[PDB]
């Protein structure tokens, strides 16, 4: 209260001094059950592969594409890349991924990776080393090639068709053994949706089929039409979801908010002072429900006075005595059954000359401001 | 068309007729005045940033304005509270009616405290049923159930103790004699009250019951309260419906511009978002500040009617609705007041030849009360607002001077008791 | 021919419930009580795109096709209801004048008693269909009456759409930019609409 | 504590010029706030783009400050309307108007100055001491009803 008065010394009064807010205790993500993941393994755990002097083109879009998986998977000898890590490029996007693939010699496969130097990245199995992704390898003496070698193959603009005969045999060094290779580049064709379970009744930061929010989710009665996900409150405002993987209706409410306001004696009479958290359920925080919100630091009390410091839905609070502050529902005043009847009056025998003081505000302090000044000084 | 100012009259003038009502009718309008705003509070971090804290730390660059905003709101929230605490708080014991119910035949039941209700009265249920992102409503100070306590013992004083609640302790008086004050206090010399105190009691009770089949009726009576009503709701939808706008940013939702953008191009684009949130923030506000001004004075004028029109019997013409007031019933009503003025309105008009004065024995001789009038062939004198006519006599009439200075004077005998 | 198109061909304009509330909202819509031409087929313009209804009881309408030439040179739709599934296909097809019933490629997809009410619009790469089905008591124009129509298919696919023709008692209407004012009732169905251009009261 | 009012419109002004002032300290966006750092530390071009943002918050503030002191001097206004028409009615008269000159029956008020206001005190005759009595509206005589 203090520093938000910017005084040291405080006088009698209910002051705002903060605002409380629930804290998201978790966050959820939801988003459908997986499908559609791209087919990788024509390309992963196929035998064989398109010429070294002649690579071939492949492409994806409607699909997942599982490049975790593949990053993570043991079917791959290695791996570089020309745009970001496999971490990054396994929850990448574009409107659809395109590749290209080819079986040689291992060595005659490195002279086709993006960047690289030969025939193979001169024209016969072209890639750029700015590629938009990544590239990627493994052996395969047990079926790109015979044990009389791959004589029936071929060997070295990008990702398509500096050429002539294979040469790569089992039997070889790793740069002659036989492998088979790919690289790819960049909505369709995104990574993996990577969803949590789901929390109700908790205050939460949440994410449904990539809209956000923070709020307490609810189960609902809501009835959503079948191609519905989400529901609006009057201004725009949205108050309810489906779940994407069981299509329940989730109503939200927001994270418990309010002003915190300090009610205090002045600093002078007391450093004791009771809080009221506006609008908030002590249950959601001596403590005391109010209507106005939860009270703590003062004493309910079943008396009645005039009104002290105003809390608000009838009740106020005081500092009293030893001595603590109290609060309680204000008294409007003495009750008094007038004593009338059809036939009695009360008259005066006496007066008083009574002297009250009115006062009335009749001028401002007569500011003028040079607005140049003030501005550019 | 063209319209019409209302009902040509030639009011039918000459230098001898006067009209005076030979019968009245006692009128019971309802006047309706707002009191209070929906106390308000807006979190204007949490309102302009969605507890974004990329948000939040931009708008510590614009310094005071969020904090002053927070401080003019309260401003008005604090006002609303002493609005409504000037208006029904003027009464300094908390009055209650008697069991019994003798009233010189007048019937309270439909504006005292109905005990099945919260304990408000039959016409009070009427009024009360027929008003219908960091945001926050502050409940009022005093509660529903308070105003109706309020306006229950301000017309318990006013019925059992006439205007004397107002100037000091309440002093019980007969109410057919109260009423008698409130006919003297408008010229009618209080006979003509006691003389037809059934019939006045019936056209009061009467009038009553037109209140209840009015507010029955239409809910277009209390289009002032609803009207306020529907402006606090406005301005907080249209405060919420602008969360929604670009302000020329990418998006109005404040987690696409951070996913969309890198840091120095996102900083750019919520400064938008928080220029044009501030902006509307700033104009509500200023719109609240005005309106608050506006229901200040709405207030002022229900606490002076309070004061000048239940509390007591204003003369001033048609502050207590029109006709000659007798006396007005404060009822509660959502976010402010009912004012049921009663009113003595005159009726049934006879033309008659009249004289400023009337000669004797050359002595002019003037109405100490009243004026003069002829039913054709006698001279009578009559109070100005009831017709009541009255022998001539030097108890009724004051000498000045002799006949030759007044300008239309007249000769009669004025008999000497 | 022509015919007045009364109030229909309105839609749920997004994926969002509302309910018990009046929603305005500016988007492609047949405008109220505009000419749906009507046809007993031709190649016909896309423009903003299209309103398409046909009065049935016979199921002898069948499919679509769409893009700038519709034939060789580029990626066009085809759309067939064949009864075991709606077909979808955008390849650069060739075909005679519009194949009849007698009683490269990019992407696919697979999924008078009676009126079957259809809207079809492109718009930021999506081409989106609406559709509703419902019983009638006149053969020669569209009911008058309301049902607004809901969402199908939303497909990613990007192509260039100008020209459209139909395969097989059918209207056309075009869609444009307009703004109306929606009924959502108690269950979030569109219950009723204003095209608030149509006149002064609607404004 | 009986003056509140006057010495609550000395501090409302004290806090509006005061926020006013503070409010120089604000960057709105710009590299600093004090307005020598950007002439000295940026040339014309880039330097013009920071006092365009000091201009358009100071000024902001602005017509924010003289908005609340219009709607502040409204306020006031309708308190000397007030204050005029109880010096007319309740000090050069004797108003009948019910609680307008305090609570009582009025009687007469004499003004005092204060500063930034007035203070009326309104002299009041207030009954005291009743006695309960039987009452009537009327009284018969020879048959005759009298009233007072
Ligand atoms: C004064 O006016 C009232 C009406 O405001 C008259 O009362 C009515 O009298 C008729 C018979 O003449 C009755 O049928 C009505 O029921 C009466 N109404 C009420 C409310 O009582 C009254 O008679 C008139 N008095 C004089 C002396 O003219
Ligand atoms: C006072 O007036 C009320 C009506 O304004 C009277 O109550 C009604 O009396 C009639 C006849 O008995 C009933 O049909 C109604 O249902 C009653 N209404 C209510 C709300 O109770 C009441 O009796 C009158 N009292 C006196 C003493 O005259
Ligand atoms: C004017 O008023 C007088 C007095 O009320 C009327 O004179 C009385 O008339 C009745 C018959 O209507 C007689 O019984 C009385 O003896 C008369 N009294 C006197 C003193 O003469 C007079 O008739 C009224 N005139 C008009 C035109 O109404
Ligand atoms: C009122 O009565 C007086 C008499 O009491 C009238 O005065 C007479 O007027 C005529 C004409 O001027 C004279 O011839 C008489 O000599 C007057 N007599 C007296 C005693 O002065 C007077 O005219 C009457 N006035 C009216 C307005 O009727
Ligand atoms: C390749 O085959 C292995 C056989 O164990 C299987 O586990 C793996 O999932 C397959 N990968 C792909 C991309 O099909
Ligand atoms: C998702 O899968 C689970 C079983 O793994 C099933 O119970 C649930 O119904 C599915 N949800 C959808 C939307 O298909
Ligand atoms: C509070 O302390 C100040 C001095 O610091 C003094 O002037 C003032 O009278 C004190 N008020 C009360 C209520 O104690
Ligand atoms: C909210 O407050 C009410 C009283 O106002 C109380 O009955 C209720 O238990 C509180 N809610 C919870 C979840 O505790
Ligand atoms: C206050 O009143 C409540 C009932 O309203 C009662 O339970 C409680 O014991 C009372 N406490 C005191 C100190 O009177
Ligand atoms: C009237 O009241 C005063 C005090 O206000 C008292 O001194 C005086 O004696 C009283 N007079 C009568 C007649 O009661
Ligand atoms: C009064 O008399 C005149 C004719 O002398 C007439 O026009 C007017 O309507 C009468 N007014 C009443 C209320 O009788
Ligand atoms: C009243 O009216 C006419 C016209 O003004 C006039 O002849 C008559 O003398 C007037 N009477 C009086 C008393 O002024
Ligand atoms: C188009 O509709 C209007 C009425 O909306 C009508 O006047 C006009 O004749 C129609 N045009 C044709 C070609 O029928
Ligand atoms: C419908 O189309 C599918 C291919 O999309 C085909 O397999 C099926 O046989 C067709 N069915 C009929 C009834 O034509
Ligand atoms: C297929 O694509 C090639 C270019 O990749 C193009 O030359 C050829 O004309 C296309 N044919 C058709 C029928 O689209
Ligand atoms: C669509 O047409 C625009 C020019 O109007 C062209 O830039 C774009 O590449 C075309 N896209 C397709 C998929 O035909
Ligand atoms: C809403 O749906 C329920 C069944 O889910 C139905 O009983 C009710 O009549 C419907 N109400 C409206 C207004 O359509
Ligand atoms: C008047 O008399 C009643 C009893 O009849 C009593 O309760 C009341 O207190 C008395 N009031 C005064 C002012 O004496």
């Amino acid at each position: 209260t203090k520093c938000t008065l910017k005084s040291f010394t405080v006088e009698k009064g209910i002051y705002q001094t903060s605002n409380f807010r629930v804290q998201p205790t978790e966050s959820i993500v939801r988003f459908p059950n997986i499908t559609n993941l791209c087919p990788f393994g024509e390309v992963f755990n196929a035998t064989r592969f398109a010429s070294v002097y002649a690579w071939n083109r492949k492409r994806i879009s409607n699909c997942v594409a599982d490049y975790s998986v593949l990053y993570n998977s043991a079917s791959f000898s290695t791996f570089k890349c020309y745009g970001v890590s496999p971490t990054k490029l396994n929850d990448l996007c574009f409107t659809n991924v395109y590749a290209d693939s080819f079986v040689i010699r291992g060595d005659e496969v490195r002279q086709i990776a993006p960047g690289q130097t030969g025939k193979i990245a001169d024209y016969n199995y072209k890639l750029p080393d700015d590629f938009t992704g990544c590239v990627i390898a493994w052996n395969s003496n047990n079926l790109d090639s015979k044990v009389g070698g791959n004589y029936n193959y071929l060997y070295r603009k990008p990702f398509e068709r500096p050429l002539q005969s294979y040469g790569f045999q089992p039997t070889n060094g790793v740069g002659y053994q036989p492998y088979r290779v790919v690289v790819l580049s960049f909505a369709t064709v995104c990574g993996p949706k990577k969803s949590t379970n789901l929390v109700k009744n908790k205050c939460v930061n949440f994410n449904f089929n990539g809209l956000t929010g923070t709020g307490v989710l609810t189960e609902s009665n809501k009835k959503f039409l079948p191609f519905q996900q989400f529901g609006r409150d009057i201004a725009d405002t949205t108050d309810a979801v489906r779940d994407p993987q069981t299509l329940e209706i989730l109503d939200i409410t927001p994270c418990s908010f309010g002003g915190v306001s300090v009610i205090t004696p002045g600093t002078n009479t007391s450093n004791q002072v009771a809080v009221l958290y506006q609008g908030v359920n002590c249950t959601e925080v001596n403590v005391f429900q109010t209507r106005a919100g939860c009270l703590i630091g003062a004493e309910h009390v079943n008396n009645s006075y005039e009104c002290d410091i105003p809390i608000g839905a009838g009740i106020c609070a005081s500092y009293q005595t030893s001595q603590s502050i109290i609060a309680y529902t204000m008294s409007l005043g003495a009750e008094n059954s007038v004593a009338y009847s059809n036939n009695s009056i009360a008259i005066p025998t006496n007066f008083t000359i009574s002297v009250t003081t009115e006062i009335l505000p009749v001028s401002m302090t007569k500011t003028s401001v040079d607005c140049t000044m003030y501005i550019c000084g | 068309y063209t319209m019409s100012l209302g009902a040509e009259n030639s009011v039918a003038y000459s230098n001898n007729s006067i009209a005076i009502p030979t019968n009245f009718t006692i009128s019971v309008t309802t006047e309706i005045l707002p009191v209070s705003m929906t106390k308000t509070s807006v979190d204007c971090t949490m309102y302009i940033c969605g507890d974004s804290t990329e948000c939040s730390n931009l708008l510590l660059q614009y310094g005071s304005f969020c904090t002053q905003l927070n401080r003019a709101l309260t401003g008005i929230a604090v006002e609303q509270d002493k609005n409504t605490q000037e208006v029904f708080a003027q009464v300094k014991q908390i009055y209650k009616t008697p069991p019994i119910k003798d009233f010189g035949g007048f019937n309270f039941s439909q504006i005292l405290p109905d005990p099945s209700k919260s304990k408000r009265s039959f016409i009070e249920d009427l009024l009360f049923n027929k008003v219908t992102n960091g945001l926050t409503v502050l409940p009022p100070l005093l509660t529903d159930e308070m105003i109706a306590q309020y306006t229950s013992a301000l017309l318990a004083g006013t019925i059992t103790s006439g205007w004397t609640f107002g100037a000091g302790a309440a002093l019980q008086i007969p109410f057919a004699m109260q009423m008698a004050y409130r006919f003297n206090g408008i010229g009618v010399t209080q006979n003509v009250l006691y003389e037809n105190q059934k019939l006045i009691a019936n056209q009061f009770n009467s009038a009553i019951g037109k209140i209840q089949d009015s507010l029955s009726s239409t809910a277009s009576a209390l289009g002032k309260l609803q009207d306020v009503v529907n402006q606090n709701a406005q301005a907080l939808n249209t405060l919420v419906k602008q969360l929604s706008s670009n302000f020329g940013a990418i998006s109005s939702v404040l987690n696409d511009i951070l996913s969309r953008l890198d840091k120095v191009e996102a900083e750019v684009q919520i400064d938008r978002l928080i220029t044009g949130r501030l902006q509307s923030l700033q104009t509500y506000v200023t719109q609240q500040l005005i309106r608050a001004a506006e229901i200040r004075a709405s207030a002022n004028l229900a606490a002076t009617k309070m004061s000048e029109c239940v509390l007591g019997q204003s003369k001033r013409v048609d502050f207590c609705g029109k006709g000659y007031h007798l006396m007005s019933f404060p009822q509660s009503a959502p976010h402010g007041v009912v004012f049921l003025h009663v009113t003595y309105v005159p009726a049934q008009e006879k033309n008659f030849t009249t004289a400023p004065a009337i000669c004797h024995d050359g002595k002019a001789h003037f109405p100490r009360e009243g004026v003069f009038v002829s039913n054709g062939t006698h001279w009578f004198v009559t109070q100005r607002n009831f017709y009541e006519p009255q022998i001539i006599t030097t108890d009724n009439t004051f000498v000045s001077g002799n006949c030759d200075v007044v300008i239309g004077i007249v000769n009669n005998t004025v008999y000497d008791p | 021919a022509y015919t007045n198109s009364f109030t229909r061909g309105v839609y749920y304009p997004d994926k969002v419930f509302r309910s018990s509330v009046l929603h305005s909202t500016q988007d492609l819509f047949l405008p109220f009580f505009s000419n749906v031409t009507w046809f007993h087929n031709p190649v016909l313009p896309f423009n903003d795109g299209v309103y398409f209804a046909s009065t049935e009881k016979s199921n002898i309408i069948r499919g679509w096709i769409f893009g700038t030439t519709l034939d060789s040179k580029t990626q066009s739709l085809l759309i067939v209801n064949n009864a075991t599934n709606v077909v979808i296909k955008v390849c650069e097809f060739q075909f005679c004048n519009d194949p009849f019933l007698g009683v490269n490629c990019t992407f696919e997809y697979v999924s008078f008693k009676n009126l079957r009410e259809f809207v079809f619009k492109n718009i930021d790469g999506y081409f989106k269909i609406y559709s509703k089905h419902t019983p009638i008591n006149l053969v020669r124009d569209l009911p008058q009456g309301f049902s607004a129509l809901e969402p199908l298919v939303d497909l990613p696919i990007g192509i260039n759409i100008t020209r459209f023709q139909t395969l097989l008692a059918y209207y056309v209407g075009y869609l444009q930019p307009r703004t109306f004012l929606l009924k959502y009732n108690e269950n979030g169905t569109i219950t009723d609409a204003v095209d608030c251009a149509l006149d002064p009261l609607s404004e």
